[PDB]
Parts: structure tokens; sequence; C-alpha cells
């Protein structure tokens, strides 16, 4: 791939895009709703499965 | 170790994420009603049985006891 000739066919063609507003960025959604970690278990168990599938996790890096 | 077939979806909190005794304090006049309402009949019927037959044996004796006078 070309990088100039790519320039070119987006700018025809994802030209039309629209902006974002700065009340309504990515950062801003990131803040008015943030994550919550919470130590909890839970199971899912069925009468006549074979297998156990399990996970545990910690909380981890962003 | 004695397999048990059983369909459902459990969920349980860490004890570090709740209160330990503060709802005691909401529960406890509750509960004693409760437990008192439950076992109301059993208790009364323990307590009539005893306490009559302790106190007619009681006062029989006690006329016993008069009846040996001069
Ligand atoms: C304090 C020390 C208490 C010493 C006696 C223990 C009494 C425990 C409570 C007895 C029932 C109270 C109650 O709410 O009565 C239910 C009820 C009325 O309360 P409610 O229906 O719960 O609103 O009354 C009864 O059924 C009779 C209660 C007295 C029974 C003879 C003793
Ligand atoms: C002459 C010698 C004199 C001696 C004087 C002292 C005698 C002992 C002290 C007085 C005891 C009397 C009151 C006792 C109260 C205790 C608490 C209680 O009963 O609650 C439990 C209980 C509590 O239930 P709960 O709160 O549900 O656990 O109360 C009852 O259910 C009521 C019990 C009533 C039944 C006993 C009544 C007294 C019996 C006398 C019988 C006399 C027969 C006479 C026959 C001959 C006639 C010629």
């Amino acid at each position: 791939v070309n990088h100039d000739e790519l320039v070119k066919l987006a700018s025809d063609a994802f030209g039309s895009v629209p902006d974002e507003d700065a009340a309504t960025s990515v950062r801003s959604l990131l803040v008015k709703e943030p994550s919550r970690f919470t130590g909890s278990y839970v199971h899912d168990r069925f009468p006549d499965a074979s297998e156990c599938c399990m996970a545990v996790a910690f909380k981890g890096a962003s | 170790r004695q397999n048990i077939p059983l369909r459902e979806i459990l969920y349980q909190l860490s004890p570090y994420q709740q209160d330990v005794i503060r709802q005691t304090f909401t529960n406890a006049p509750k509960t004693f009603l409760r437990f008192f309402k439950e076992k109301g009949v059993g208790l009364a019927t323990f307590g009539v049985l005893f306490f009559g037959i302790k106190g007619y044996t009681e006062h029989e004796m006690h006329q016993e006891r008069l009846a040996e006078r001069y």
C-alpha cells in the first residue's frame, strides 16, 4: 500500500464523516461512567454436564 | 462425593464488600418477637405443667406439715 494514494482515497471516501463535539468525546464518556471492580463469585451449575470450566482473575492494569 | 443433579446460578459477595454487625441492631427486636412467636406454645405448656405441679405439691406439703401440729 502507498501512503499518499490511501490518503487521497480516504479523503475522497471517508471525508464526509461527522466531527466530534468536545463534550461527547471518548474521555468524557469514560469519566462520566467509570469502571468499578468488585470481589465476587459466580457459578453456572448444570445437572448433567461433563466438563468444569473455571476462570479466576484479579483486577489488572489499564 | 455424592453427585447431586441440580440447575442453578449462585452469586456470592466478598466479606470485605459488606457490613458485619450493623444490621444486627435493626433485626434484634424482630428476631426476639419471631423467636417467641415460634416457640410460644411449647414454652407455655412447659411452664404451666412444671409450675402448676410444683405449686400443687408444695401447697399439699405445707398442708401436711400443718396437719402434724397440735
Ligand atoms: C403455703 C406455702 C406458700 C408458698 C408461697 C411461695 C410459692 C412459690 C412462689 C409463687 C409461685 C406462683 C406464681 C409463679 C409464677 C412463675 C412464672 C410462670 O408461671 O410463668 C410461666 C409461663 C410463661 O410462659 P412463657 O413466657 O411463654 O415461657 O406462664 C404461664 O404459661 C402461666 C403459668 C400458670 C400456671 C401456674 C399457676 C400457679 C399454680 C398454682 C396451683 C394451685 C393449686 C391449688 C389446688 C388446691 C386448692 C385447695
